[PDB]
């Protein structure tokens, strides 16, 4: 549903910010 | 022993004339026949010593005391034959079965392997195997019931799968053309459909009617084989996939004041209303002039009841099943 | 959910567990079956209960150093695992560290 | 492939698992040798399956490996179609 | 069942078991009792059955010491308990009772509640701590 | 008797029973139908020609109580003018005119009288209770009424489904359609007559929310309605015996804590297997300043009527016996009640004074229950009734006029069971020598097959005794809760390791040979008296029935000939059993459990046999039943594997 | 045409119905179903008991009723309604079958072998799956199925064969080509991505099971 999609998107953003850490910002 | 077990068994129960009475309940003698879980049992041998006696059954000794031989020895058989006297035309030709080269434990675990199973033409108790077969699609369409022969004798006596049991139904058809009643309605003789089986939910609790209940959670996800690590040294599963960590993950393709707490029924029960009321139909007219026409052992008959069911149905006028023809 | 599997990562499915581990496994399965009462009990303990049980202590031997290992009562272990997960989650979202 | 796990929403609430897995050594006697990695978050960080094939290729093939053993004494024609039982019924009967 | 509340049978069997085995063998003592573990037997002796435990009503001097120390060391109850002279649960429950009793006398003084015969009384925190059927006590010892 | 509404419509029902072949009366239990309708037909003069009136009852204790009630009302002794017959108890005479019969016994007498020429009118009272035998009587009376229109049929309906009954009496047959050429009016063969009842107004109370645990809210409702409302005997309908036990313990513990000076509460249970003392305690009225709280199972509905009851709490659940044919096992499971069940609940609440109903469920839930009970022939063993219908001679069981159709595969399991016991041939016909001999007995068919195989192999009287005591419902051993090792000893006073059947045979041989029919000896031995002397009469009836089989009875028990070795004779007994009980075979698993031949269903030993606490390898059980949590198997007896391979070559085969 | 297919052997029985049957008749669907059931019963009577079927699977539910009229003398043959949307109709789209159907002047028995020579190499289950896939693709697109089944002029259909002869690997290539075509058409129709259709969903689409949306 929308709630599960929002939490899954939060997880995906967390994994991205764990992978992108150190190089863009 | 001996005298004590005998005379206290005679004292506790002279009334068991048939069979064998139970051994006495005493601190001296033991009750061998009673059940003693599996976490209370001691592993003993035939003799009755806590000791094992196999290479693969946990013993420090195998064979006849670490010897491949036996107490009786072994003696080969003589076998003489020629043109004048042959072995194959002998009256008592002793064939070579693979059971005289077996030991008593070989015979024991061989008959242990000989499991008992019910026959395919007759259903046994609790045979729960058709649910996975039926819910398979085309495999369940091709694979059919294993022709338990009660079903096929029912086919013999005139019954068909897909409909139930009862008198003939004089219903016309459903052609599938909607609900057209303009058909001639010449009403062939048909059979009643099967009533569905009742599958009652298991009630292990005192939960009330209509209560869905507190929902329960779920755990968060989750050349063939090896020698093994022993059943005591296994502890718990310290032999995983040696190559890669973790259980494999399932992968998605894409991303008056009433009582307190008691409510009042807004409308009454209909039959606690019609118990006062007169009903939905009047009594008959009963005109004057009608009058009553008549004015105001079983065991012994069962002893002489020699009427066979064939003549019984003949005099009672019931149609019978076709026999052997 | 998360807290429960953390406790259940401590114990393999098979094994020779003594009494307290099987009591803990019973408590974990009870929490899975009845989560609302478990959460309400956890919050009641977290508000109210301020005196706690004995905590066992032993040493684990790495042959060069030994470290103390503390064995805690299972029901307080469930309460602490929930509190641990909640605090780490809320510290992440509120940017504590 | 951790973006396609079956349960991702519950894993979104799982923070601080590295410090927690560091401090688990004061709670358990069994030392976890993979304290650093968490397979749900980090993923499958290696794969050593191919080793198996190569070590067979190192030892002279399945035919040589099995002819060190009593495979040919068992009456089995070919090695395909076989399996090893982890424990007999006697072992599981006497475990408790 | 390996739980429950302590009955008189269990307390007497525990004391006789301690008389025979001593205070350093709680597994033998717990073998005597069917529903209790070694840890529960040890907790029952340490929190209830120890003859140094004062089960009389409190004095005002002990109240002064208890409140003073609870102000000194916040929520360090196992530290306060040897100094005050009771157990940790005794000091905790007395401190909670004193705060709730002060709350009720303050609510009586400010006079929001009228006569003490109506059902509109403010529910206390002691009313929350009540065991329902199917619930458990954190400290049955 | 004159104030009953059945007396006001007496002339109307007399006219409808003399004119119409069948008439359906609609009325609830308590309006005087079953008490006055046989009296009305007797006073009308329907027994002047030596012809009888019969009342077909589903319940046995209800039949006995109505028999003694109508005998007291008529001023006649029981059995000489108004008599009854329940299973193996026939209080009847030649001078008896009014008959209160078990409908199953009228199946067994339909094995005797083909046209039912000894009876004028047959009536089925409380027909919506819907026993199996009532429906098969309905079918056979329809067939006989086509064959002989002279006799009359009355059906007592609780509610509107009499119209469905009415439906069953326009579709007569299909051979009459060939003769249906004239333009004559379709005569009213079936008619409906109105006799209402009289009940006080009863207040119904529901709940705003679905209840959590109906036991705790049942007892809390009991105590709240005791404290608030004035004097009135509280009755609650619970489900099963442990629930009433927990309820009476809880109300006793709470009444211990009740404040003094108020009305005390007397807890009382009501079961099926009650003794005389506490049943009379329930029957006797409440003492001074004492209110009775009676917790009852399904006895106060229609079986036994208790008076002076004001309050009634409905748990919303009733236990039903069902029979799964795929697994082929019984199940005593707690089903939600029917709308007719809660209807009779509310009707039986307000008997003597305007009472209250306390259905512990919401009104939308009350809308959500089914209107009537589940049909009983869809959840029962069709094997004995297919056996009975073949015994009547209707072999065409597929083309028969049932009221409701049974499921198409349950009866396949039934007739497969019939074949496994012999009886039926390969061509779906009853076998003349054996099949009739299993057919005409009123005993469970599998052990009937056990009995008929004894003469061809040997000992018969021992398993005859076992057949006497297995046709018996209430337990032999009285439940003394004050004795645990003592009842264990007095069971071990008689017990034998070779099965429960040998223990029962030993208690019978101890009672008969030396006991001198003495009841107090059973009183020290923790044994019942009435049911087991009833089993003695059952043994006499079985011996007589085998005497009309032409086989001489080898009554060697009176002879002192013990020269045969008893071990081989016990082996002979259990071997005869495993010839007859080969279908119910199980193997013991080292966690102490039992599994079937397929090794799928989990079976536990029932907590009444001695084999509950004994070691065994292969067992046979008299029955199997699924309770709410565990599946229990009853009358364990030891066997051997090669016996089962020998005596079931078509049913077992080695791996 | 009335189609009767044997999945075990691949034998196809075709019953051609002419316009002379429909001449002078009203409510054509009713006696059409009646004549279908009567012709099925006549073919069953013509077939020997050893070759008699034991299960009849009908794509239409209404066929349960008149066939029961026509199978009173044969209780042993079971009739079951198919919940699957089987593409057995799309056999009109074959050029040979349609050419012989439209040119028939009298009702007649027709025998065909739908499996051709697949039984010598693959099992009857695999041949049935391939035939169901081919019929479903024909229902999707006749011309694209003809192009896929004959991608080159070297592949020539035999005189006694309905499908062009191909090797097992070429048949496998045609298999996922038709699978991709059917999946793309299903995704275009139902607005569901191809990847989101898992293997169970792909098999349900191939079988034609009416997929219930969550």
């Amino acid at each position: 549903d929308d709630s599960e999609a929002e939490e899954r998107a939060a997880y995906e953003e967390a994994q991205v910010r764990a992978a992108m850490d150190g190089l863009r910002g | 022993r001996a005298a004590y077990e005998a005379d206290l068994t005679a004292q506790q129960s002279p009334y068991v004339f048939f069979g064998t009475p139970l051994p006495p309940l005493d601190p001296d003698v033991r009750d061998d026949g009673s059940y003693v879980p599996i976490w209370k049992q001691e592993a003993r041998d035939e003799r009755g010593r806590k000791r094992f006696h196999g290479a693969f059954t946990g013993g420090w000794s195998a064979g006849y005391f670490n010897t491949v031989g036996s107490k009786e020895g072994w003696t080969p058989s003589s076998f003489v034959s020629s043109r004048t006297k042959r072995w194959k035309d002998d009256p008592n030709k002793v064939e070579q079965r693979p059971e005289d080269f077996m030991d008593e434990e070989d015979l024991a675990d061989l008959e242990e392997s000989r499991k008992l199973q019910t026959r395919e033409a007759f259903s046994g108790l609790g045979s729960t195997a058709d649910d996975a077969v039926r819910a398979s699609g085309l495999m369940g369409l091709f694979r059919v019931e294993g022709e338990t022969m009660g079903v096929k004798l029912l086919k013999k006596m005139g019954w068909k799968e897909g409909q139930g049991i009862g008198p003939k139904v004089r219903r016309k058809a459903r052609l599938g053309l909607g609900s057209d009643a303009n058909i001639t309605e010449e009403t062939h003789l048909f059979a009643p459909d099967n009533v569905p089986m009742i599958s009652f939910v298991r009630k292990t609790d005192h939960k009330g009617l209509g209560y869905a209940g507190e929902t329960g959670l779920t755990p968060l996800s989750k050349p063939r084989g090896s020698i093994g690590v022993g059943i005591l040294n296994d502890t718990g599963s310290d032999d995983e996939d040696p190559y890669e960590l973790g259980p494999k993950i399932s992968y998605n393709r894409v991303i008056r004041l009433p009582l307190d707490g008691f409510v009042f029924g807004k409308e009454p029960d209909p039959l606690i209303s019609e118990i006062i009321a007169e009903g939905k139909y009047p009594p008959p007219r009963i005109p004057p002039g009608w009058v009553s026409s008549k004015k105001p052992s079983t065991a012994e008959a069962a002893k002489s009841s020699t009427l066979d069911p064939r003549a019984r149905a003949a005099i009672l006028g019931e149609k019978q099943l076709p026999g052997k023809s | 959910i998360l807290a429960l599997e953390r406790l259940r990562e401590a114990y393999s499915t098979k094994g020779r567990l003594n009494q307290s581990q099987r009591e803990e496994l019973a408590l974990i399965e009870q929490a899975y079956d009845s989560p609302g009462t478990t959460l309400e009990r956890i919050k009641r303990f977290l508000l109210t209960q301020r005196a706690f049980k004995e905590v066992g202590i032993d040493m684990n031997d790495n042959y060069s150093t030994i470290n103390p290992v503390y064995d805690v009562e299972p029901i307080e272990k469930i309460s602490d695992a929930y509190l641990d997960q909640y605090l780490w989650y809320q510290a992440d979202q509120r940017h504590l560290f | 492939n951790t973006l396609f796990q079956k349960d991702r929403s519950t894993l979104s609430f799982d923070k601080g698992f590295r410090a927690r897995a560091e401090f688990k050594i004061y709670q358990l006697m069994k030392s976890n040798p993979f304290w650093w990695t968490n397979p749900r978050h980090d993923g499958k960080l290696w794969n050593l399956n191919a080793y198996r094939t190569d070590v067979i290729q190192a030892l002279g093939g399945v035919e040589t490996i099995l002819e060190h053993t009593l495979f040919k004494a068992t009456g089995f024609p070919s090695w395909e179609g076989l399996f090893w039982e982890k424990s007999s019924g006697f072992e599981a009967s006497m475990q408790f | 069942v390996k739980g429950g509340v302590w009955t008189n049978i269990e307390d007497e069997i525990l004391k006789a078991a301690v008389s025979k085995y001593g205070l350093n063998q709680w597994a033998r003592v717990s073998s005597l009792l069917a529903r209790k573990t070694p840890k529960q037997c040890k907790a029952r002796w340490n929190e209830w059955l120890d003859p140094s435990i004062k089960k009389i009503e409190w004095s005002r001097e002990e109240d002064e010491k208890l409140l003073h120390l609870a102000k000194l060391m916040p929520t360090q109850w196992r530290t306060i308990a040897p100094i005050v002279g009771r157990t940790a649960n005794q000091c905790l429950e007395r401190y909670q009772k004193l705060l709730d009793e002060a709350e009720q006398r303050e609510a009586s003084e400010l006079g929001l509640t009228g006569p003490d015969g109506g059902e509109t009384r403010a529910p206390t925190a002691e009313d929350v701590r009540k065991l329902r059927p199917g619930e458990i006590d954190p400290d049955p010892e | 008797a004159a104030l009953l509404p059945i007396a006001k419509h007496r002339e109307s029902l007399l006219y409808l029973v003399e004119t119409n072949p069948v008439t359906i009366v609609v009325g609830q239990t308590g309006s005087g139908k079953s008490t006055q309708i046989p009296q009305f037909l007797e006073k009308a003069g329907w027994c002047a020609d030596g012809k009888l009136i019969a009342v077909t009852q589903p319940r046995r204790v209800a039949a006995v109580t109505l028999a003694i009630r109508v005998a007291e009302e008529f001023g006649c002794e029981v059995g000489k003018e108004v008599g009854y017959s329940i299973r193996f108890e026939d209080a009847t005479s030649e001078s008896t005119r009014i008959k209160y019969m078990t409908d199953g016994l009228l199946i067994r007498e339909a094995l005797v009288d083909p046209l039912l020429s000894r009876y004028s009118v047959i009536m089925i009272d409380e027909a919506h209770e819907r026993s199996i035998s009532s429906d098969i009587l309905l079918g056979l009376l329809k067939k006989i009424r086509r064959k002989r229109p002279d006799l009359r049929i009355i059906i007592s309906s609780a509610t509107l489904q009499a119209e469905d009954y009415r439906a069953y009496f326009e579709k007569a047959s299909e051979t009459q359609e060939e003769d249906s050429s004239n333009d004559k009016q379709k005569e009213s063969i079936a008619s409906i007559i109105s006799i209402e009842g009289r009940t006080y107004p009863i207040d119904i109370l529901y709940l705003d929310t679905p209840t959590e645990d109906y036991l705790e809210k049942a007892i809390s409702t009991v105590f709240d309605i005791h404290t608030n409302e004035p004097k009135g005997d509280i009755l609650v309908f619970l489900t099963g015996r442990d629930e009433i036990e927990q309820a009476v313990q809880a109300v006793s513990e709470r009444s211990a804590s009740l404040p003094p000076g108020s009305e005390a509460l007397l807890p009382l249970p009501l079961y099926s297997g009650l003794s005389a003392e506490q049943q009379m305690y329930v029957f006797e009225e409440a003492p001074e300043n004492t209110r009775k709280v009676i917790f009852s199972t399904n006895l106060a509905e229609a079986s036994v009527t208790i008076e002076g009851i004001v309050y009634v709490i409905d748990s919303g659940f009733v236990k039903l016996r069902a029979y799964n044919p795929k697994t082929g096992i019984e199940s005593l499971t707690a089903t939600p009640v029917s709308k007719a069940s809660a209807a009779q609940r509310a009707g039986r609440a307000g008997r003597t004074k305007p009472g209250k109903c306390f259905r512990l469920y919401t009104e939308e839930a009350y809308q959500s229950l089914p209107d009537a009970t589940v049909p009983e022939i869809q959840r029962s063993n069709l094997a004995p009734i297919i056996l009975q219908l073949k015994a009547l001679g209707i072999d065409n069981v597929l083309r028969f006029d049932y009221f409701t159709p049974p499921p198409a595969e349950q009866m396949t399991r039934a007739l497969e069971l019939l074949y496994s016991l012999g009886a039926l041939d390969d061509y779906a016909k009853l076998t003349r020598p054996l099949g009739l001999r299993m057919a005409e007995l009123a005993v469970e068919p599998m052990m009937a097959k056990t009995l008929l195989s004894a003469q061809s192999f040997g000992c018969l009287s021992e398993i005859l005794t076992i057949a006497a005591m297995t046709s018996l419902d209430g337990t032999l051993w009285i439940q003394h809760e004050g004795d645990k090792k003592k009842t264990e000893s007095v069971k071990r006073k008689f017990a034998a390791e070779e099965g429960d059947h040998l223990t029962l045979l030993n208690v019978y041989q101890a009672f008969v040979t030396k006991g001198r029919k003495e009841a107090h000896w059973c009183h020290e031995n923790m044994l019942n008296y009435k049911a087991m002397i009833r089993a003695v009469s059952i043994r006499a009836q079985l011996k007589r029935f085998l005497e009309r089989f032409g086989i001489d009875v080898e009554e060697s028990l009176s002879s002192p000939s013990v020269s045969q070795q008893p071990a081989n004779k016990a082996e002979k007994i259990q071997r005869c059993l495993t010839i007859g009980y080969f279908a119910h075979a199980a193997k013991m698993q080292p966690d102490g459990t039992f599994r079937n031949v397929s090794g799928t269903t989990v079976l536990h030993a029932h907590p009444s046999s001695i084999m509950f606490n004994r070691k065994a390898d292969w067992v046979i059980f008299h029955e199997v039943l699924e309770t709410k949590d565990k599946t229990f198997i009853r009358d364990i007896t030891r066997i051997k594997k090669e016996w089962l391979l020998e005596y079931a070559p078509d049913f077992y085969k080695t791996t | 045409a009335i189609f009767i297919f044997n999945p075990r052997t691949g034998q196809l029985f075709l019953k051609i119905i002419h316009t002379s049957v429909w001449a002078g008749q009203k409510r054509l669907g009713q006696l059409a179903k009646w004549k279908t059931a009567e012709e099925v019963a006549a073919l069953i009577r013509s077939l020997p008991v050893e070759e008699q079927p034991k299960q009849l699977i009908v794509t239409r539910k209404g066929l349960l009723d008149p066939l029961e009229v026509n199978l009173v003398d044969f209780p042993n043959i079971s009739i079951r309604a198919s919940e699957l949307q089987l593409p057995f109709q799309a056999a009109m789209k074959v050029e040979k079958l349609g050419d012989m159907i439209l040119r028939a002047t009298e009702p007649q028995m027709v025998l065909f072998n739908l499996y051709d020579d697949w039984l010598k190499t693959i099992s009857s289950y695999t041949a049935f799956s391939r035939l169901i896939l081919i019929l479903r693709a024909l229902h999707v697109n006749q011309d694209k199925t003809k192009l896929i089944l004959r991608p080159d002029k070297t592949v020539i259909t035999q005189d006694h064969h309905i499908w062009p002869s191909l090797t097992d690997e070429d048949w496998i290539k045609v298999e996922m080509q038709l699978r991709d075509l059917i999946l793309n058409d299903y995704g275009k129709k139902n607005n569901v991505n191809v990847a989101s259709l898992t293997t169970s969903e792909v098999r349900d689409i191939i079988l034609g099971m009416e997929i219930s949306a969550p």
